[PDB]
RNA sequence: AGCGGCGAGUACACUGUACUUGCUGCUUCUUAGAGGAACAUUGUGUGUCUAACACAAGGAAGUUUAAGGCAACAACAGGUCUGUGAUGUCCUUAGAUGAACUAGGCUGCACGCGUGCUACACUGAUAUAUAUAACGAGUAAAAUAUGCUUGCAUACUUUUCCUCCGCCGAAAGGCGUAGGUAAUCUUUAUCAAUAUAUAUCGUGAUGGGGAUAGAUUAUUGCAAUUAUUAAUCUUGAACGAGGAAUGCCUAGUAAGCAUGAUUCAUCAGAUUGUGCUGACUACGUCCCUGCCCUUUGUACACA
C-alpha cells in the first residue's frame, strides 16, 4: 500500500543473515515515500535499529567537513547513485544495494584479540564503510557519484581489490596473522 | 510622556536612593513605616524630586562600634533574636580582630537552611561594615523567619 | 459546517479550517504542489492516500502558513490537517469510519497526530556550542 | 584556434572569452566583462575562435573608455589628483603608473611612504 | 577473506575496560570457544570467526 | 574646557562616580560594578 | 518531472495556482516579445546587488526582476522597494570577515517601479501606502495566468 | 481602564475586584483582556576583577499589563480604584459607550 | 591537468568519460544528440 | 490578535476561490490568569525478596522529562584598596600624585606563545526564484530672524530612536514627510542562511582563496593622518587538509549555518541569547589523567 519514492514497494527481500532484515526494520510501519524521517532515535538502545536503513544512509552520508548537516546534496548524490546503478544493472537497485552492504567484506576485526560484532553494530559499520568509500571516491580525480559507485561500491559488492573496505580488510587480516 | 519600562527604571533608581537614604538616616529606631523629623524628610524628598534583621544588625553594629567585647555583644544579640522568636541566627564577623591575621568565627544554632529558592524566600539577609582603628569589620546577620509552611516539614495528626 | 484545529511542532505553528465544499484545499493561495521540494511534497501527500480522495472531495480545507523552518512548517501542517480531519469525522461526516481512520493512523505512525517536544535548548555558558566549551590551553 | 599570442599571455583557447580577457589584464573580471559586452562578444562561444577584428574591437574599447559610456566610477584611476585627468591604463604601463605613484610617495616622504620604504603595513599589522 | 560459522548460545557476561565487550561461547568442531562481541546480542545467534585455535582470556 | 554631550566624556556614573564600564541599557546610566549589589534593591531578581 | 499529480480540486483563477519560477520565466519571455519596457541601457554596467559583487551572467536578469516584482506585489498587497531588497537579499563575503546578509540595490527596483507606473500596471494612493496592482493590471495578470495555466495543462 | 505592574498576585487581586465591581454595577463592560507577558533580560558578569573563570548571570524582570472597559461615570470608578488600589500598581482610564 | 577538447546511456559523467571531454561540452553534445543536475529521462 | 457572518465584488467555477472596504455570534486558534496531568503508572523480571533497576504498553512527558539558579563544613596568605567620599597605614599637594586643555601611546616590530575568522574546492566557485522565526530594541539639542560686524547677544516647535514612504545617486547616504514613549510604527500575513532548481565553469593554486596596495565616492565623529566605517574598480600572497602535540563532544546535543542584545557618536572577526540544517556511535570502565573512600608504611606536618 505504501511505497518508496512512488516507485518501489519492495515486496521482495532476501533472507540474508536473518538478523540484518530485523536490524534494518523494513516494515509497513516504517514504509515512507521519501527518506530523512525526523523521528526520535535516541530514546533506548533497541530503537537504534528502529530507524529505517533508507533514513540511516542519508543520515550518515552527510558527513564531510563543510557539508555536515546538509543531507540534501547527500540525498541527490545517493539518488544519482541509485539511477546509475539501475542503469548498469537491470534489476531492483534496493536489493542490489542491500546485498552489497551485506557483502561489504570487513566482517572480521582486530584491535589489541579478534572479537565478533552484533548485527546492529554490523549494519552501522557497513553504513560507515559506504560513507568513507563515498568520501574517498568523490575526493577530486574529476569524477562524480557515478564513478563513486562504479569503482567503489560495485567493487565492495563483487570483492574487487580497488575498494577501500577490501584493501583495509587485507591489511587488517595481515596484521592479525602477524600478531597471532 | 515617558515609556513604561523607562518609567519603572526611574522608579527603581528612585527607590534605591530612598533605601540608601533610609539606611543613612534611620539610626535611632527600627522599621516604623515608610512615607509615600518626618516634616524635614518629606521636605527634602520633595525638594530633591521636584524581629527586624536590619534593626538587630544595627544594634549589634552599635555594640561593636562602642568597643564592648565582641563575644559578649554577639551573645547578647543572639539571646535577643532567640527571644524575639527566630529558630536560630548566624552572625559572621570578619576583619582585624586584635591581629594582623584576618580571621572569622561562626555561631551555629537553629535550623540553618542555606540553599534553595525556598530558603531564599524564608530567610532574609543583613550585611554591613564598620570602621575601626586599622580597617573595616564586615558583619553578616542571617535570621530565618519562622515558617507559608516549609516543604521539608512533614507531620500528620 | 466548519471546524478549526491547530498543530504545533518546533517553532512553526499551523491552523486547519475544515469546511464543506467541492475539494478546495488551498495552502493559503499557493496550492499543495507548488511548495517546490517534492521530498516534503511526499509527506504532504502521505495522509491523503491513507484516507481516500472521495472523502476529501466533499470537504474544503483552508490552510494558513505563518513562518517557520521548512521541515517544522510541513510537520505542523500535517499535525493541523490530522487534527482537523479527526475533528470533522467526530463532528459532521461520519463517526464509524473515524475509529478505523485513527486506528490505521496510530498503526502507521505516531507523530502524525501528536508532534514531538524537541526544541532548541537555551545554550549555556562555556562555549559557542550549546553543550560545547572554548578550547583551553596550558 | 588555440593558444593565440597577444601583447600579454593569451593562451586561453578552450576556456571562455571572459576569463581569457581577464587573464591578460583586468583580472577582477568586472572591467573585463563590461568591456567584452561593449565590444559585443558573445561569451557563450569559447576563446578558441577569437578573431583579429574582435581583438581590435576590444583594444579600441579599452583605448580611452571615457569617450565611451563606461561610467567614471567604474573606470579605474578616476582622478590621480593633478592638473589634468587620467584613465585606466592596462597592464605594463599601468604598473608604470603605479610605480610612478610609489616614487612620488617616496619623494613626498610622508608616514605611509616611510612605511612603504620599510616594507610595513599602512594601517598596521599588529605584530605585537 | 574467509569466514566460518559460529553459534552464540549464552551471554555469560560483560567485560572489557569500557563495557562494550560481552563474553560469549562460540560453536566450532570443538564446541567450546571463548569469544567476545560488541553491541546488543541475543540468545541463539549466528556469527563468523577468524581462526580455529586462537584462545582468549577470561575476565 | 570644551564640555561635549557625546562620547566617553559626555556622562558619568551616578553612584560609583566613574564612567568606566557604564551600561546604558534602558537608560539606567548606572555602573555595573555597583549594579552587582544593587540588583536586588533595584528590584530586579536573579532567577536563572 | 515538472508536472506533478494533483489530488485536490484546483481553481486556476489567478497566478497563485502556478509555479513562481516557471511563470516568472514565461512572463519575462512575454515582456521580451512585447517590448513593453526598455532594457534599460543605464543598468547594463550595474550588478544586481552589492553582496553579489559581480555580474548576474544571465542576460535576462532585469526581465526576471520585472517578472518577479509584480509577482511579489500580488503576493503581498502593500510592499515597497525595501521589502523587495529584503526578499532578494544575498551574501556579502567580506573576505576574511565572516559572511553576512546584504540587501540588493534599490535604484534598479525604483526604475522598475517607474516603468510599471508608466505602463499603468501599478498605482499610488495616500491610503494603502505600499505598492498595489491596479484593477486593469489585476485583470491582465488574471488572463495571463489562466492562459499559461491552460498551456501547461494541455 | 488598563493596569500595569510587576507582581502577578497584585494584578490578579485588583482584576478580581474589577470584575466584581463590574458585575455589581451592571455596566456595558468588555471581557477580560490578557496581553502576553513581556520578559526584560539583562546580562552581567561576576568577578569584578578579571581574575578567575569569567562567569555570567541572566537577570529577567517580568511585566504584567491587562485591559478592561466599562460604561459608567469616571468619578465612581476612579474612587473605587483609589480606595482598592496599591501604590505599586499604575492604572490608566479609557471609557466606552456601546 | 586538463587536456580534453570539443572536436570529434546519455548520462553526463559517463559520456564525458567515454568521449574524454569536459562535462560542459558533454552537456552540449547531449542536447545536440537529443535535438543543474536532473533525473534521468 | 484569531476564528466567522455579510454590503460590494475585482475574474473564474457552477444548480466558493486569491484579494480588498465597514460592523458585530464567538475566543481551542496570537497570547496567558490559575489549576491539574507524571507517580517505575501498570504488568512480565532482576534484588539479602527489604532498599533497587530492566522489558512492553497507555501516555507529550519512563536516564528526576530535560537546560538552568541557589553550593554547606573550611581553606588558598588565589584575584581586586584602578569600583566606590568602603577601607588602616606610609607618600604628594601650588613647579599637585587635585583638576582642566594640545598632541602622541596603549595599534610601532628581529621574533615567540594562547582565543578566534577565511580558505585550501566539484557534496565546489557564480547568478536567478520559490518556502521561511524568536529574543529582541526603539523619541539639556536644530534651524530661523533681529542688532552689532560669517561670529556674538536675544526669542519661537523640537531637530537630540527605530523609521514606512516619493525621489536624488549602483551604492554609501541625503532630502520633506506616515507611525509609534511602543503586540498598533520600524516589523514581524515576516528579518537570515545553510538548502531548493535551472543555468556559466568544471578540480588546471584556476575562475578557488582573498592577504596586500593603489584609485575613490558617502555617512559617524569641531578632529578618520596610524588610510574609523564604507558602495565601486584595480591589485592576486601563502594555502593540495597541516609533524611532535592538543581541546570539545552523548540528542534539537556534536558539527555546520545564520540572527537579536551588550558596550555604540562609529566600529564584532568578542561574549551572550535566538533560530535553522538534525549527524557516526556509544549506554560502560578505570588503561591514561583527575578526584573519593578503606587498609598499610613513613625519619613529611609551610605536609
Amino acid at each position: 500500500d505504501i511505497k518508496l519514492f512512488k516507485k518501489w514497494s519492495y515486496e521482495e527481500i532476501n533472507i540474508a543473515d536473518l538478523s540484518l532484515v530485523d536490524c534494518i526494520a523494513v516494515s509497513q510501519k516504517a514504509c515512507v515515500y521519501t527518506p530523512h524521517t525526523a523521528g526520535r532515535y535516541q530514546k533506548k538502545r533497541f530503537r537504534k535499529a528502529l530507524c529505517p536503513i533508507v533514513e540511516r544512509l542519508v543520515n550518515s552520508m552527510m558527513m564531510h567537513g563543510r557539508n555536515n548537516g546538509k543531507k540534501l546534496k547527500a540525498i541527490r548524490i545517493v539518488a544519482y547513485a541509485f539511477e546509475i546503478i539501475h542503469l548498469m544493472t537491470g534489476e531492483n537497485p534496493l536489493q542490489v544495494f542491500v546485498n552489497a552492504v551485506q557483502k561489504g567484506g570487513p566482517r572480521e576485526d582486530s584491535t589489541r584479540q579478534a572479537v565478533d560484532v552484533s548485527p546492529l553494530r554490523r549494519v552501522n559499520q557497513a553504513i560507515y564503510l559506504i560513507c568513507t568509500g563515498a568520501r574517498n571516491a568523490a575526493f577530486r580525480n574529476i569524477k562524480s557519484i557515478s564513478e563513486c559507485l562504479a569503482e567503489e561500491i560495485i567493487n565492495c559488492a563483487n570483492e574487487s581489490s580497488s575498494s577501500y573496505a577490501i584493501k583495509k580488510k587485507d591489511e587488517i587480516e595481515r596484521v592479525a596473522k602477524a600478531n597471532r | 510622556p515617558i515609556s513604561k519600562k523607562r518609567k519603572f527604571i526611574n522608579d527603581g533608581v528612585f527607590q534605591a536612593e530612598l533605601n540608601e537614604f533610609l539606611a543613612r538616616i534611620l539610626a535611632e529606631d527600627g522599621y516604623s513605616g515608610v512615607e509615600v523629623r518626618i516634616r524635614e524628610l518629606t521636605s527634602l524628598v520633595q525638594k530633591r524630586f521636584f524581629l527586624c534583621a536590619m534593626a538587630q544588625a544595627e544594634s549589634l553594629r552599635y555594640k561593636l562600634l562602642k568597643g564592648l567585647a565582641v563575644r559578649r555583644a554577639c551573645y547578647g544579640v543572639l539571646r535577643h533574636i532567640m527571644e524575639s522568636g527566630a529558630k536560630g541566627c548566624e552572625v559572621i564577623v570578619s576583619g582585624k580582630l586584635r591581629a594582623q591575621r584576618a580571621k572569622s568565627m561562626k555561631f551555629r544554632d537553629g535550623y540553618l537552611i542555606s540553599t534553595g529558592e525556598p530558603s531564599k524566600r524564608f530567610v532574609n539577609t543583613a550585611t554591613r561594615s564598620a570602621q575601626l582603628k586599622q580597617g573595616v569589620l564586615g558583619i553578616k546577620v542571617k535570621i530565618m523567619l519562622p515558617t507559608s509552611i516549609l516543604p521539608d516539614n512533614i507531620s500528620v495528626l | 459546517k466548519r471546524v478549526q484545529t491547530f498543530g504545533k511542532k518546533k517553532t512553526a505553528v499551523a491552523v486547519a479550517t475544515v469546511t464543506n465544499g467541492k475539494g478546495l484545499i488551498k495552502l493559503n493561495g499557493k496550492n499543495l504542489d507548488l511548495v517546490e521540494p517534492y521530498i516534503l511534497k511526499t509527506k504532504v501527500y502521505e495522509p491523503l492516500w491513507l484516507i481516500g480522495s472521495g472523502k476529501l472531495k466533499n470537504l474544503d480545507i483552508r490552510i494558513r502558513v505563518k513562518g517557520g523552518g521548512q521541515t517544522s512548517q510541513i510537520y505542523a501542517i500535517r499535525q493541523a490537517i490530522g487534527k482537523g480531519i479527526i475533528s470533522y469525522y467526530q463532528k459532521y461526516v461520519d463517526e464509524s469510519t473515524k475509529k478505523e481512520l485513527k486506528d490505521v493512523l496510530l498503526r502507521y505512525d505516531r507523530s502524525l497526530l501528536v508532534g514531538d517536544t524537541r526544541r532548541c535548548e537555551p545554550k549555556k555558558f562555556g562555549g559557542k556550542g550549546a553543550r560545547a566549551r572554548y578550547q583551553k590551553s596550558y | 584556434q588555440h593558444i593565440l599570442r597577444i601583447l600579454n599571455t593569451n593562451v586561453d583557447g578552450k576556456e571562455k572569452v571572459i576569463i581569457a580577457l581577464t587573464a591578460i589584464k583586468g583580472i577582477g573580471k568586472r572591467m573585463a566583462t563590461v568591456i567584452c559586452k561593449q565590444a559585443n562578444v558573445d561569451p557563450t562561444k569559447r576563446a578558441g575562435e577569437l578573431t583579429t577584428e574582435e581583438i581590435d574591437n576590444i583594444v579600441h574599447i579599452m583605448s580611452t573608455p571615457t569617450q565611451f559610456k563606461i561610467p567614471d566610477w567604474f573606470l579605474n584611476r578616476r582622478k590621480d589628483l593633478k592638473e589634468g585627468k587620467n584613465i585606466h591604463v592596462i597592464a605594463n604601463q599601468l604598473d608604470s603608473y603605479l610605480r610612478e605613484d610609489l616614487e612620488r610617495m617616496k619623494k613626498i616622504r610622508l608616514h605611509r611612504g616611510l612605511r612603504h620604504h620599510w616594507g610595513l603595513r599602512v594601517r598596521g599589522q599588529h605584530t605585537k | 577473506e574467509k569466514s566460518k560459522l559460529a553459534k552464540v548460545e549464552k551471554v555469560l557476561g560483560r567485560t572489557g575496560s569500557r563495557g562494550g565487550v560481552i563474553q560469549v561461547r562460540a560453536q566450532f568442531m570443538g564446541r567450546f570457544l571463548i569469544r567476545n562481541v560488541k553491541g546488543p546480542v541475543r540468545e541463539g545467534d549466528i556469527l563468523a570467526l577468524l581462526e580455529t585455535e586462537r584462545e582468549a582470556r577470561r575476565l | 574646557v570644551h564640555p561635549k554631550k557625546y562620547g566617553q566624556g559626555s556622562r558619568q556614573c551616578r553612584v560609583c562616580s566613574n564612567k568606566h564600564a557604564i551600561i546604558r541599557k534602558y537608560n539606567i546610566n548606572i555602573c555595573r560594578q555597583c549594579f552587582r549589589e544593587r540588583a536586588d534593591i533595584i528590584g530586579f531578581k536573579k532567577y536563572r | 518531472r515538472l508536472l506533478e499529480p494533483v489530488p485536490f480540486v484546483k481553481t486556476n483563477n489567478c497566478i497563485k495556482d502556478v509555479d513562481a519560477d516557471l511563470f516568472i520565466r514565461s512572463y519575462a519571455t512575454h515582456l521580451k516579445l512585447h517590448n513593453k519596457i526598455t532594457y534599460p541601457k543605464w543598468c547594463t554596467f550595474v550588478k544586481t546587488g552589492k553582496g553579489r559583487k559581480l555580474a548576474p551572467l544571465n542576460e535576462d536578469w532585469y526581465f526576471i526582476r520585472a517578472s518577479s516584482i509584480l509577482r511579489r506585489l500580488y503576493l503581498h498587497p502593500d510592499i515597497g522597494v525595501g521589502f523587495l531588497r529584503r526578499q532578494f537579499s544575498s551574501k556579502q563575503r567580506r573576505g576574511v570577515a565572516p559572511n553576512h546578509t546584504s540587501l540588493a540595490s534599490g535604484k534598479i527596483l525604483r526604475s522598475i517601479l517607474q516603468q510599471l507606473e508608466n505602463l499603468g500596471y501599478v498605482e499610488q494612493n495616500p491610503k494603502k501606502k505600499g505598492r498595489r496592482l491596479t484593477t486593469k493590471g489585476e485583470n491582465a495578470i488574471n488572463n495571463f495566468a489562466r492562459y499559461i495555466n491552460k498551456k501547461v495543462y494541455n | 481602564i488598563a493596569l500595569t505592574s510587576k507582581n502577578l498576585r497584585a494584578i490578579e487581586k485588583v482584576c478580581s475586584d474589577i470584575m466584581k465591581g463590574a458585575k455589581e454595577k451592571n455596566l456595558n463592560v468588555s471581557g477580560p483582556v490578557r496581553l502576553p507577558v513581556k520578559t526584560l533580560r539583562i546580562t552581567t558578569r561576576k568577578s569584578p576583577c578579571g581574575e578567575g573563570t569569567n562567569t555570567w548571570d541572566r537577570f529577567e524582570l517580568r511585566i504584567y499589563k491587562r485591559l478592561i472597559d466599562l460604561y459608567s461615570q469616571c468619578e465612581v470608578v476612579t474612587q473605587m480604584t483609589s480606595i482598592n488600589i496599591d501604590p505599586v500598581v499604575e492604572v490608566e482610564v479609557i471609557i466606552t459607550d456601546s | 591537468k586538463l587536456n580534453h577538447a570539443v572536436f570529434i546511456v546519455i548520462t553526463p559523467s559517463a559520456i564525458a568519460e567515454k568521449y574524454k571531454v569536459n562535462l560542459s561540452v558533454a552537456r552540449a553534445v547531449i542536447n545536440h544528440l537529443a535535438d543543474s543536475q536532473k533525473l534521468y529521462t
